[PDB]
DNA sequence: TGGGGGGGCCTCT
DNA sequence: AGGCCCCCCCA
């Protein structure tokens, strides 16, 4: 129901700093972003 | 007692982060797949593989 | 011991 | 969205 993940602060920084630099509202659709440009590795695993 | 929050250049915001259902299911079979313990793994790991894209901005 | 993770819930803007 | 509490596991 309320879905969340713990993120590290490095972590945190950096991905913080590529939903800024998407200029995206929500942290939820910067994820959707990287899912989505990494699809590629994704289905090479 | 517990680190909660991390200084970004639009202010604090919190290392914790909500994530949509949908999205929520495509990000844990990504952990899935990589099989890291801890999830900050796997949004390293997006941000590694997606380089290209952020450099274009 | 300290620190990590998620679930479950509340309360505000 | 921030915040609290809890509980489990690891280091």
């Amino acid at each position: 129901r309320d879905r969340r993940v713990r993120l590290s602060a490095h972590t945190a920084i950096q991905f913080y700093d590529v939903q800024d630099r998407l200029g995206y509202d929500r942290p939820s659709k910067a994820v959707d972003w990287l899912i989505k440009k990494a699809k590629t590795a994704i289905d090479k695993l | 007692d517990r680190h909660s929050k991390v200084f970004t250049s639009k202010g604090p915001r919190d290392r914790r982060v909500r994530l949509s259902a949908h999205t929520a299911i495509q990000f844990y079979d990504v952990q899935d797949r990589l099989g890291y313990d801890r999830p900050s793994k796997a949004v390293d790991w997006l941000i590694k593989k997606a380089k290209t894209a952020i450099d274009k901005l």
